[PDB]
DNA sequence: TCCGCGTCAGACTCGTAGGATTATAGCATACGTGAG
DNA sequence: CACGTATGCTATAATGTGAGTCTGACGCGG
């Protein structure tokens, strides 16, 4: 009876980047930050896959 | 050119204008249209030379036949351009000057040397109101200020025969009128009549300036600038860009400026401008001299194009930017490359992978050279066409060029000298820096992109200094503990455990073999497995009492795995070294006993065997990572639920009324931090063993081979914190202020944490991320500080021959002894023959250097205290001796004289900072603190042993501690100290003095949260000064009505109560005061801030109770963020808030005066006459009573100690101690190992000056700060010839100002504060003989260490003759 | 002793980008040096 | 003598200005 409220999405507490992150739930947040920072600077392959 | 010192002093004008070589006249730079300098302008080529070699400007005379052949025409030497770097010009000031540096620079010169307040220099130099210069008639004096209508009134009435000006002409005149002379004679005649104490220092302070001035031979008028300098053009450079654009340096739009106002100020004159007029281009001219010098000092700095201030010249030397730190402390350099690096484990540890593209590059001028000695290649240029087409042949060359030649890599940051090693190379094709795994650890080098520096040592010198001091070989310990660095780890690791670790039956069990190479063959066929126990004959070579080898053959059962790595174990060693299951932890103490006893190449075979084998059974095996590997306890859900309804409990009390913030804060973090422990050791009992394995018939236990558990047991990599997270529990993590989070995040990386515990989580995470950027700033400040400080300390002598040194005794701390005295005495010259107990045979002998084998002796005496010679003891004038330092930790032999000491010494205290920052933070996310300090229960059986303690006993039956420093000890039966706890303050004690008890039994119980206030009397209880809202404050309760007191500090309090002490105060019956037994005190306990208080004014105490709880709030996570800050207050010497007091001079004392309750103890002592009076807190209560022979620096009160005290009350050895344990205090929390007599060094450099009183034959006087070692020189020869006696009294300096207080002014710039150090060494002259290392490199010569020692000592003696 | 002032704050790497911004009057005599 | 560079004078009256703020710490001087 006390709720109003709730979370739309599970993943609304994350950005883009960390979204992509798939068993992000089982990393810890350092690893998981320099893992999004580095799927930044993934270089494309000439087949995309 | 070669030269002896440097020497800095004031410019006069006329010096200006030696340098100078023209005056430029104009702004103009060069002519749009020919890009050549303009006439007598700011690139005048008549003025600071030819824009080309051997060339005039209109072209008349070329080539280098024309030698400073001045071209009659255009007026341009033909000469090389080189000179326009190194001649100056000047200009003519129409107005004088001020000179910023002397003005503005704290804390001033042309104010201290007129008395005059800098707010009345200005006033005069902005045209605001004039000075008075000279008036006989004493109606107006010397330096008083007129404003505009003031001059009109005196003008009048006097006028003439009186003189006031305005600006820097009137300064100018006031400072050329000054006698220096007779104004020092007037002053040393005012200190005679009415030395009042702060007011000798500043006059004895001018004083000093006047004497100092006078024999600089500078003038005071020279500060006011008439003539000004102008830099070569070269060094103020106009050039153009690729895009036909120029650009310039901003020191040339200050120059411009500066010319414009001052051309303009000619002009105003010739033109006879009204005075107003006069004034505001003096104001500019003297504000655009000032942007020039010192930019931004001046008030609002002059901004140029971007709104950036324009550089001036002060900026281009100070800053960490200037010149000193970038350009001559540290260079760009040649024969440099760098690259990712990559593993080499194929390497022996003395190579390095290099790249043939990158070598091809750094050798090349060893290439040209072979290539024209074979006659291959005609001259040069044919030989980089050569190396250009990169010819088959050129390779074989380059090959045979790189042979033995060693090469420097370097890793940012190089934190200490193993940062750089040399390697020999082994050319490679690929891109990658190939490194030996066994360095990484001193590299601190991990392979996940990082790069290295490449560097060429050139000279045959620099190629021996490579080989010999800096070759990866030959640096395996580490300068800071004994401990070496280079060791196998990771895969190296990991295969020799699964080698050497035993497992149940398998194949094979219960063999006979002959010797290790039939269990290798049996392993090879598949008959038997590595972990199999089998029994073998090994035959063991053990040393003798001589250099021969005894050989020994003997049965011992073992694995299959371990007879194998036998073979890679050189004859020497025993059996036992492989014979238990091996980890990173055995490996290191193997490699360091093959060290010791066979030496170093045999450890360098065994080194590379160990890691061949290693890597070689790494892949053998196939150790894996599974996700099942992870176990969860299974009854990790019943601790949580029941932790969970615990906590929930006490915060439904705390809306009841037993709770502060800060209780329940303490009371929650205990319950989670148990529940954690618990969860955690649950996990490593279920994981750790939990192997049922059906032994050859029934089943058994034994040890799991479960992948996380081996790696962690094996110590190759997450520890037993990191397995808690990822299969127990994550545990409470801590904010990024230290303080840690109420909610713990009950899950582990293995079950997912939810979206609110991986919120929760990011906290801590990103505070330890933003800690490894930010506080390595302050940790490698730390290191540079370090580092200015003890860049001097060399070994300079070999044996001193001093008796003199400090007691070391055996750090026992908390039961387990924390470090033994072996350790601590482990490469020390021990002092003092101390033999066995019984004297009459001495033992061990004086001048000898303790090796393992005298430390293992001491062991079976059990020698518990011993003098050993220390750096800071030693007598050497000018560094330290060989013996007073001992062995050098990184070589494992007595320290070679030469050696910078100082820097290693820097170095090794900053490294762990620096490291254990990035470290510690990234790789950890929450805070695994224990805090339950409650009760101490002892581990062996023994009699209590109470030092320093005075307890009072309660109505229980149980002795109450009321001592703050209380040392429980645990003696066994002979009667030595084992074991060691620190009672606190309101502890209840189970047992009394020297009382029996027994394995396992509780000593002592006292709360950890809330320290109480616990009285000696029985009585009633009386409310002094404690006016509620005034002092404290009033909390009530319903139906009844429970009323709590809360005593709010001076922080909370009205100015009402600021002056009142609030107290608790002890009456009987009768309501008169109970005194403390046996003195005239009547009992009083002075409560500090929040001193929360139960129970209300008027109730019956009895002796022995908690009056008051102070709470206790310790939000401090373990790590280095906090403990970094107290090193650096220990180092920089930082008197605390509440100093603790100690008996100044030995005697015998009586109380006289009272403030109020502040107490002014008087001691008068026995022989020496004159008394000592100190003012005294009311709260601050006294260990003494009264009347006691108390010798200098007895403890009197309670609170922390300022180094500055001990040193000047106990003394050297004393004070010395005190930061080498309270620093060591914060290392060692964090597990860091860094020797004392590195800490010793520093702490040397820190009592380096000492103030002196009275006369010698010299010029002392009162209170001249002299280093220790001229004073003592003087004191040597004077003892020997009489004169007069000086005594002396050393000095601490902490660090910052001990490097600024070396007579080395270019140290002293270099460091910091470059602006005030050379306006201070300009004013008196100072010279620069150039005896530190920073100085020399500056100058870029031989330092005066290691391989220069002998080329500086042979110059040295070339100054006795020719 | 209270409060404005001023000096402090890790080591190397590479990749970079922008020239942007600004307005001035127009014409005759004088001052000075260079080409034919 | 031409070319480049500079100093000259203009006559309605007009005559008083004008960025970014916030670190935290410590050690002297007024
Ligand atoms: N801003 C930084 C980052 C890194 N380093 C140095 O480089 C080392 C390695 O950094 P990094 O590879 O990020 O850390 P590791 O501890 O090796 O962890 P991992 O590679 O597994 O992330 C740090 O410990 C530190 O000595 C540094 O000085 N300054
Ligand atoms: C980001 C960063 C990195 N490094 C070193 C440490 C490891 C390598 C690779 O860094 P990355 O993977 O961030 O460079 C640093 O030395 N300083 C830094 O700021
Ligand atoms: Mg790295
Ligand atoms: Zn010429």
């Amino acid at each position: 009876d006390q709720v109003d409220y709730m979370d739309v999405s599970t993943q609304q507490v994350v950005s883009v980047g960390a979204s992509l992150i798939p068993f992000l739930e089982h990393d810890d947040a350092n690893r998981a930050l320099m893992g999004a920072n580095m799927q930044r600077q993934a270089v494309p392959t000439l087949r995309a896959d | 050119e070669e030269f002896d010192a440097i020497k800095i002093a004031l410019a006069s004008p006329d010096m200006i204008r030696s340098w100078s070589f023209g005056e430029v006249k104009k702004p103009e730079t060069i002519n749009y249209r020919t890009f050549k300098p303009e006439r007598d302008g700011l690139f005048c080529a008549r003025i600071f030379g030819p824009v080309k070699d051997y060339e005039c400007l209109c072209g008349k005379y070329k080539r280098l036949k024309h030698r400073g052949v001045i071209c009659e025409k255009c007026g341009v030497e033909v000469t090389q351009t080189k000179v326009r770097r190194e001649r100056m010009g000047h200009i003519e000031l129409a107005s004088p000057t001020a000179h910023i540096w002397f003005l503005k620079s704290l804390p001033s010169r042309i104010g201290l040397l007129l008395d005059m307040p800098l707010r009345d220099i200005e006033r005069v130099l902005y045209f605001e109101s004039y000075v008075v210069i000279e008036g006989g008639m004493t109606n107006l004096e010397r330096q008083q200020i007129l404003t505009e209508e003031q001059y009109l009134d005196a003008l009048e009435e006097f006028g003439d025969e009186f003189d006031a000006k305005m600006g820097a002409e009137a300064i100018q005149a006031l400072l050329k009128s000054m006698d220096l002379e007779q104004e020092c004679e007037q002053l040393r005649e005012e200190l005679n009549e009415t030395n009042s104490e702060t007011k000798r220092k500043k006059l004895t302070k001018r004083i000093k300036l006047l004497e100092a001035f006078v024999q600089s031979g500078n003038k005071p008028e020279w500060m006011i600038l008439t003539v000004l300098p102008v830099l070569p053009p070269d060094l103020r450079p106009l050039v153009p860009l690729d895009g036909g654009r120029f650009a310039t340096s901003d020191l040339n739009d200050l120059y411009r400026r500066v010319i414009n106002r001052n051309n303009r100020l000619k002009r105003l004159l010739d033109l006879a401008a009204p005075d107003i007029i006069v004034r505001n281009e003096k104001r500019m001219l003297q504000e655009a001299v000032d942007a020039l010098l010192d930019n931004g000092r001046r008030g609002r700095a002059i901004t140029g194009s971007n709104k950036r201030p324009l550089k001036s010249l002060a900026d281009m030397i100070k800053g960490k930017q200037g010149r000193f730190r970038q350009n001559l402390l540290g260079k760009r350099v040649d024969y440099s490359g760098r690259s990712v690096i990559t593993v080499g484990p194929y390497l022996r540890l003395h190579q390095c992978g290099l790249p043939k593209k990158m070598a091809l590059e750094l050798f090349k001028p060893f290439i040209y050279g072979k290539l024209e000695l074979r006659g291959l290649a005609t001259t040069i240029k044919a030989a980089k066409k050569m190396v250009e087409r990169e010819e088959a042949v050129v390779w074989d060359i380059l090959d045979e060029v790189i042979r033995e030649h060693p090469v420097l890599l370097n890793r940012a940051p190089t934190l200490h000298r193993l940062g750089i090693q040399a390697f020999e190379p082994v050319l490679i094709e690929g891109k990658a820096i190939q490194l030996h795994p066994l360095v990484c650890a001193a590299y601190n080098a991990d392979f996940d992109g990082d790069q290295m520096a490449v560097h060429v040592p050139l000279t045959l010198e620099a190629q021996l200094e490579a080989r010999a001091l800096m070759m990866s070989t030959n640096n395996i310990l580490s300068p800071a503990n004994g401990e070496p660095i280079i060791v196998p780890s990771q895969d190296v690791v990991l295969g020799l455990y699964y080698m050497t670790r035993d497992c149940v039956n398998a194949k094979g069990e219960g063999m006979v073999l002959t010797g290790p190479k039939e269990a290798e063959r049996l392993y090879r066929s598949g008959l038997a497995s590595l972990h199999a126990r089998v029994k073998v004959r090994i035959t063991e070579y053990e040393k003798d009492a001589n250099g021969e080898l005894v050989a020994k053959t003997s049965l011992k059962d073992t694995t299959v795995g371990r007879a194998i790595l036998w073979m890679i174990v050189p004859k020497g060693l025993p059996y036992s070294i492989v014979n238990q299951a091996l980890g990173k932890k055995a490996i290191s103490k193997m490699l360091n006993t093959c060290y010791r006893i066979l030496g170093l190449k045999p450890t360098v075979i065994f080194a590379d065997q160990i890691m061949y084998t290693g890597f070689a059974y790494a892949a053998r095996s196939g150790a894996s990572v599974g996700i099942d590997d992870m176990v969860i306890p299974e009854k990790k859900h019943e601790i949580i639920s029941e932790a969970e309804a615990e906590v929930a409990e006490i915060q439904e009390q705390f809306q009841s009324g037993l709770v502060t913030a800060g209780e329940r804060y303490n009371k929650v973090i205990d319950i989670w931090a148990a529940a954690n422990d618990r969860v955690s050791k649950a996990m490593m009992d279920n994981l750790q063993t939990e192997t049922v394995i059906n032994r050859d018939g029934q089943e058994e236990k034994q040890v799991s081979f479960n992948s996380i558990y081996m790696m962690a047991d094996s110590g190759a990599r997450g520890s037993a914190a990191q397995i808690r997270q990822l299969a127990g529990m994550r545990g409470l993590m801590a904010k990024p202020d230290g303080s840690i989070i109420e909610t713990p995040i009950t899950a582990n990386f293995r079950e997912g944490l939810n979206v609110l515990q991986y919120f929760i989580s990011t906290h801590g995470a990103r505070k330890g991320l933003a800690d490894t950027a930010l506080k390595t700033a302050n940790s490698g400040y730390l290191t540079r500080r370090l580092v200015d400080v003890a860049q001097d300390l060399v070994v300079t002598e070999d044996d001193c021959g001093t008796h003199e040194g400090i007691m070391m005794t055996p750090v026992i701390e908390g039961g387990d002894v924390k470090e033994p005295l072996r350790d601590r005495v482990l490469g020390r010259v021990t002092a003092e023959d101390v033999l066995k107990p019984g004297t009459a045979d001495i033992l061990v002998p004086r001048n000898t250097l303790l090796h393992e084998q005298w430390c293992d002796l001491l062991e079976e005496n059990s020698v518990d205290a011993v003098k050993v010679r220390s750096v800071v003891s030693c007598d050497t004038d000018f560094g330290v001796c060989a013996h007073c330092y001992g062995r050098d930790l990184a070589r494992g032999h007595i320290i070679n004289k030469g050696e910078a000491i100082g820097v290693i010494a820097a170095q090794s205290i900053g490294e762990p900072g620096t490291q254990l920052t990035m470290r510690t933070f990234h790789i950890g996310g929450a805070a695994s603190r224990a805090a339950a300090e409650s009760s101490i229960q002892v581990k062996n059986k023994g009699s209590i042993k109470l030092s320093n303690v005075k307890s009072v006993v309660n109505s229980s039956g149980k002795l109450v501690i009321t001592s703050r420093n209380t040392e429980l000890k645990l003696i066994d039966e002979f009667g030595r100290t084992k074991e060691s706890y620190k009672v606190p303050y309101g502890a209840v004690l189970a047992k009394g003095d020297g009382e029996q008890v027994a394995g396992g039994e509780t000593v002592a119980n006292w709360d950890p949260h809330t320290m109480p206030v616990i009285t000696e009397v029985s009585g009633f209880v009386r409310f002094t000064d404690m006016i509620d809202g005034q002092t404290i404050t009033r909390q009530t309760d319903e139906l009844t009505g429970l009323s709590s007191l809360v005593v709010l500090d001076s922080a909370e309090r009205t100015a009402g109560g600021k002056d009142l002490r609030p107290a608790l105060k002890i009456v009987d019956a009768q309501g008169n005061d109970v005194l403390i037994p046996g003195t005239d005190m009547p009992a009083q306990y002075f409560l500090p801030g929040k001193a929360i208080v139960q129970l209300e004014d008027g109730v019956q105490i009895s002796s022995g109770d908690t009056l008051a709880r102070i709470p206790q709030e310790s939000g401090g996570t373990k790590d280095i963020t906090g403990g970094l800050p107290r090193v650096a207050d220990l180092f920089e010497a930082r008197r605390p808030k509440e100093p603790a007091i100690l008996a100044e001079i030995s005697g015998i004392v009586s109380f006289g005066k009272e403030t109020k309750g502040k107490r002014r103890l008087v001691i008068t002592p026995v022989d020496g006459s004159d008394p000592y009076e100190e003012m005294i807190p009311k709260w601050r209560q006294l260990n003494v009573f009264e009347g006691e022979r108390v010798e200098r620096g007895d403890v009197i009160s309670d609170g922390p100690e300022a180094p500055h005290d001990i040193l000047r009350l106990r003394g050297v050895h004393a004070v010395t101690r005190y930061i080498v344990n309270e620093v060591q205090d914060v290392y060692r929390l964090q597990g860091v190992k860094i020797n004392d007599k590195h800490i010793e060094v520093i702490v040397r450099q820190m009592l380096r000056k000492a103030t002196i009183v009275n006369a010698g034959s010299s010029d002392f006087l009162e209170g001249e700060q002299v280093e220790y070692s001229r004073v003592k020189i003087a004191n040597r020869e004077l003892e020997a010839n009489g004169k007069v006696g000086a005594t002396y009294s050393r000095d601490l300096l902490g660090i910052t100002k001990a490097s600024l207080a070396t007579e080395s002014f270019i140290s002293a710039a270099s460091f910091q504060e470059t602006t005030r150090v050379l306006t201070e060494a300009a004013v008196a002259g100072k010279r620069d003989e150039l005896r530190g290392l920073k100085e020399n490199v500056i100058v870029g010569r031989l330092i005066p260490a290691g391989t220069g020692y002998a080329y500086h000592q042979d110059r040295m003696r070339r100054r006795a003759a020719g």
